[PDB]
C-alpha cells in the first residue's frame, strides 16, 4: 500500500500534472480556438463584409 | 497454462525476458536475462547450491554470486546464457516444451546478424522447436500499439534504435541507431551516487543502483528549473532504503540520471539525445511520410516509465518539428511490455502462419536461413 | 495507507478524469478552431480567388 | 446507375483524368491520371497493401509510392495502367460500365495514330463496350466554347496544339503542334525554386511543385515590369505551405515559370511562343479565312486560367497582326475543363450517332479500323 | 611566398578542399572541408587548446572533437567556418594573401543562388579579394580533359549534378540533379558494417568509415554476378586495418555501398541511378547534340575513383543508348583532380581576364552580382 500510494501518488500527481498540462493545454486550445475565432471570423467575415462593398461599384 | 499448440512468444534484451503464450495480452513469465554464479569457497557440505543460478534464481541468492548478462547493446554475446533462460523460462515456469510449439524472437532491424541466427539455432537445436520467425521489434510495437504508421523509440537497456514504419513498410535508411540506453543510464547514477558518499560497484551494489534508477528517477520536464530547485531544497529529495536497513537520498541526481536520455555527453557519448534521434529518423523519411509519423512518434520498451518523459519528449520533438502539423507522442500502457505484446499479436495472426521458417528448411539451409526468411 | 490510498486513487483517477475532460475538450476545442481555420481558410481563399478572378473588374 | 444508355465521356491526359457521361455540362469528377507503386519493402504482417494503387488512391498513400502517369504529352504508352484508370473513373466514381454504354475518348489532331489504336483496342477487348470514338480535342474544345470558326490553343499538360479551323473544316497545313505544355512548367519551376534553395527533385516533390504552380502562378500582361518588381520587392512575393509544414516564399519564380509560354528558351525550347504559334497558324490561313480566326482566338486547356494569358497573348498577336482588322481571345470560365464539356456536346449530337464504331466492325478489323472510322 | 599575382584556384566542396595557384597543374593544399570543435572537460592547464581546429589540424587532433562539414550538398551552410578553412588554406598552407589573388571559386550550375553570392561576399569583406570569379565545375572538368563537348558526371561528396555541355554552351534543360553522392554512400556503409557487428556512429567511426570506401569498395561490371561469391566465400573479402589496431574485414559490402549508385533504393532514394541521369542528360539535348555527347561521357570528382566505374558506365549507358552509337567515357588518371586543373585554365585565360568582378563592381552592385557576371 506504501508502493500502491506512491504509485497511485504518482497517479494523482501524474493526474495533476497531466491535468496541470491540460489545464495549460485547455487554456491554449482555449485561447487559440479564441484567437482564431476572434481573428478569424472577424478577420474573413469583416472581409465579407468588405465583400459588401469590395464587390459593388 | 495452454490447451492449444500456439505459438510461444519470447522478448530477450539486456534487461529482462518476457515470455508467454501467443493470443494473450501479456507474457505469462517475466525473468531477469541474468545467469548468476557463486564467486566463494564452500565450507558446510549437504548444502545443495547450484554451479549457476538463473532469473528470479540469479537475483534471489545473489549474495554471493557474481551476476552475468548474454546481450550486450542488443546482441547475443553469450548463446549457452540465454539457453538456460528460455530453459528455465519456457519448461520451469510456463510449462512448456517448444518442441511442440512455433517460437516468435525478436530484434529491431538494425540488430547485427548473428543475433537473428544465434535466436534460431539455439530454438531448432537445443528446443527443437518446429518452427521460428524472427520479427522486427518496431514491428510488434506498433502492433501492440495499435499503429501500422508511427516511430518506434524502443529506449529499452541495451540500445535505442528509433526506427520509422510508414503503412507497415520500413524506412531502413531512416533509422537512426543511438549508444544509450537504460544500462548506460544505470553507470551514470552509480558515478553520481559516488560523488554523494555512496560507492556501488560490485555486483549486489550495481543491482541496487539498477533499482534506485527504476523506482526513484524521473525525466524533468525542465532540466534547469527542475535542479535549481533540487540542487536547492532537500524537499525534493527522495529516500531509499537500500537493502541492510541503511538509506541514501537522491536530490538532482534523481533527474540527472534520465537527464542523459537528452544529454548523451553525460556519459560521454556525441550525441543530443532520444529527441534527436527522434528528429532525425523522421526528418530523412519522405515529405509525403512526415506528417503521418509527426501525429504518431511511439514509445517502446523501458525508460518511458518516467512521469517526466512524457511531456519532456513531446516538448523536445515539438520544439524541432514543423508548423501547422500536428506533432505528438503515443506513450502506451502497452508501455516496457510491447514488444512482447505485439509478438503476440503478429503470432496469432492467420496472415502470420506462412512466414514460419520450419525445422527442415532450417536443417537443409542452417541458421543463415533467417537471413532470408524473415525480414 | 488504505485510505490515504483510496485518497490518491480517487483522486488519480478522479484527476484522470479530468484529465480526459480537458484532453476530450482540448480535442473538441480543436476540432472547432480546425473548422474555424478550415472556414477561416476557405472564405479568405473564396475571396482571393474571386478577387483573383475579379481583380479585373 | 444511369437509366440510360448514355455514352461516357473521358479525357484521359497526362495531368488529369475528365469523366462524366454524355449529356451532362461539366465531368462528375476529375481526378489525375496517376498509378503509384511501393518504393518499400513492407514490414508488418496483415497490413492489406495493394500492388498498386490508382488516381487519389496513388495520391493519398504517395508517401511510399513512385508515381506514374500513363500517358506521355498526350499519348498513351501504359495501357495497363490506363486500364485500371478507366476501370477505376468508370466503376468507383461515375459507377457505370462501359459494358452498357458507348465510350469517347479524344486526342490532338496530329497525336500518333497509336494512342487512337490503343485506346479503341482496350476499352472494345478489355471493358466490352458496344462501341468507340475517338474525338478531335480540338473538335471538342470548339464545340464547348461556341464556335465553327478559330484557333484552338488547348495550352493544356502535355501539348499546345495551335489549330485553325474554319466553318468546321480542319485547315491542317497550318497547325502548329509545340512541345511546350503545362508538365514542362512543373519541372522548370522544380528547377527556379532549387535556385532558391528549396530543392525539388522527387515524385512528391513534383507533386507540391505541381500544387505550388496550380495556386501561386499567374503569367502577367507585361512580364519584363512585372519581373523588374519582383526581384526588386517582397510586395510581390506570395508564400505556399508545404504537406510538411515548411514554408516556401516565391518571388519572381511565380511568373517566370507561367512567361516560358511566351518564352520557351526558358527551358531550352527552340520556340517563339504560344503567341507566334497562334499568330502564323492564321497567317498561313487564305486572307478570308484570318479576318474570322484573329478575331476568335479560342482557349481550352490548362495554363489558359493564369492571370495575364489571354491578355498577354491578345497583345502580342495584336502586335504582330495587321491593324484595321480585330484581334480577341476567347477565353471562358469552363476553361481547362471544356474539351470535357466538347465531349458530351459531340456524343450527343443526334448528326454523330452514324459515327460509332460499334462492337462488330471493331472485331472484324481490329483496333487499325478507328484510323478509318473517326476522322 | 609566390611571385605572381596569380588567382588561386579554391575547389571547395562537401567533402574536401582541394587549394592552389593558377597556372599550375596541381593543387598544392589539399584538407578536407572540416573545423574541428573538443566535446571534452579539461583537466589539465597550460595545455594551449584552440576553441576549433581547422583542416588537417581538425583530423590531427580529432580524438576528443566532434567533426563538423561547412558545406553540405553542394554549398556552404556554414560560412563563418568556410572563413576558418580559407584562412588557413590561404595564409598557412599556400602562404598567400587573396588582396593581390582574385580566386577562383567553384560551384554547381543548378546550385542555390544564395550560396554564389554569399562566397563572393566572404571574399570582398573578409579577405579583400581584388575580383572574384565562381565556376561551373563541368566547364573546369572539359577544360581539363581536353574537351569542348560532353556530359560531365561530377559524382563527389554532395550532388551528383550530370550537366550537358555542347561546344562550350550550357544545355540547362537537360540538366538532371541527383541527390545521391558520396557522403550517402559512406552512410550505407555505415549501416550495413552494423549488421556485420561493427557499428560507426561518432565522429572517428564516420572518418573511418570514409576511408575504409575509399580504399576497398568497388563496383565491377557485375553487381549480381560479384555477390553471389562474395555472399558464399572468403575469397572476395579483404581486410580494412582500424586506428587501434584492430580489423574489420568486409565481403560483399564492399561493392553493395557504390552500387547505391547503379540502385538508389539502397539508401531510399526514389532514383534510377546515375547511368539513367548520364543518359537523360544526353537524351534530352536534341538530336544533333546527343552523338556528340554520346562520345563524351566525362568522369569528373569524386567517386570516379572506384575500380570498374568508367567501364560500368560505359556499358550502362550503351544498354539505355540506340545500337550503332558509340558511347564512350573519358576517364584520364588526373581524375578528379580535373575540376582543380580546369580552375587553373581558366582563370589563368587571357580570354577570360574580363570575366573576373573586380571589387568596385562588387560594391556596386553587392554580392549578387556573381548571378549576371559569371555566365
Amino acid at each position: 500500500l506504501s508502493d500502491k500510494l506512491k504509485e497511485a501518488e504518482t497517479r494523482a500527481e501524474f493526474a495533476e500534472r497531466s491535468v496541470t498540462k491540460l489545464e495549460k493545454s485547455i487554456d491554449d486550445l482555449e485561447d487559440e480556438l479564441y484567437a482564431q475565432k476572434l481573428k478569424y471570423k472577424a478577420i474573413s467575415e469583416e472581409l465579407d463584409h468588405a465583400l459588401n462593398d469590395m464587390t459593388s461599384i | 497454462d495452454e490447451d492449444e499448440t500456439t505459438a510461444l512468444v519470447c522478448d530477450n534484451g539486456s534487461g529482462l525476458v518476457k515470455a508467454g503464450f501467443a493470443g494473450d495480452d501479456a507474457p505469462r513469465a517475466v525473468f531477469p536475462s541474468i545467469v548468476g554464479r557463486p564467486r566463494h569457497q564452500g565450507v558446510m557440505v549437504g548444502m545443495g547450491q547450484k554451479d549457476s543460478y538463473v532469473g528470479d534464481e540469479a537475483q534471489s541468492k545473489r549474495g554471493i554470486l557474481t551476476l552475468k548478462y548474454p546481450i550486450e547493446h542488443g546482441i547475443i554475446t553469450n548463446w549457452d546464457d540465454m539457453e538456460k533462460i528460455w530453459h528455465h523460462t519456457f519448461y520451469n515456469e510456463l510449462r512448456v516444451a517448444p518442441e511442440e510449439h512455433p517460437t516468435l524472437l525478436t530484434e529491431a532491424p538494425l540488430n547485427p546478424k548473428a543475433n537473428r541466427e544465434k535466436m534460431t539455432q539455439i530454438m531448432f537445436e537445443t528446443f527443437n522447436v518446429p518452427a521460428m520467425y524472427v520479427a522486427i521489434q518496431a514491428v510488434l510495437s506498433l502492433y501492440a500499439s495499435g499503429r501500422t504508421t508511427g516511430i518506434v523509440l524502443d529506449s529499452g537497456d541495451g540500445v535505442t534504435h528509433n526506427v520509422p514504419i510508414y503503412e507497415g513498410y520500413a524506412l531502413p535508411h531512416a533509422i537512426m541507431r543511438l549508444d544509450l540506453a537504460g544500462r548506460d543510464l544505470t553507470d551514470y547514477l552509480m558515478k553520481i551516487l559516488t560523488e554523494r558518499g555512496y560507492s556501488f560497484v560490485t555486483t549486489a551494489e550495481r543491482e541496487i543502483v539498477r533499482d534506485i534508477k527504476e523506482k526513484l528517477c524521473y525525466v524533468a520536464l525542465d532540466f534547469e528549473n527542475e535542479m535549481a530547485t533540487a540542487a536547492s531544497s532537500s524537499s525534493l529529495e527522495k529516500s531509499y532504503e537500500l537493502p541492510d536497513g541503511q538509506v541514501i537520498t537522491i536530490g538532482n541526481e534523481r533527474f540527472r540520471c534520465p537527464e542523459t536520455l537528452f544529454q548523451p555527453s553525460f556519459i560521454g557519448m556525441e550525441s543530443a539525445g532520444i529527441h534527436e534521434t527522434t528528429y532525425n529518423s523522421i526528418m530523412k523519411c519522405d515529405i509525403d511520410i512526415r506528417k503521418d509519423l509527426y501525429a504518431n512518434n511511439v514509445m517502446s520498451g523501458g525508460t518511458t516509465m518516467y512521469p517526466g518523459i512524457a511531456d519532456r519528449m513531446q516538448k523536445e520533438i515539438t520544439a524541432l518539428a514543423p508548423s501547422t502539423m500536428k506533432i505528438k507522442i503515443i506513450a502506451p500502457p502497452e508501455r516496457k511490455y510491447s514488444v512482447w505484446i505485439g509478438g503476440s499479436i503478429l503470432a496469432s495472426l492467420s496472415t502470420f502462419q506462412q512466414m514460419w521458417i520450419t525445422k527442415q528448411e532450417y536443417d537443409e539451409a542452417g541458421p543463415s536461413i533467417v537471413h532470408r526468411k524473415c525480414f
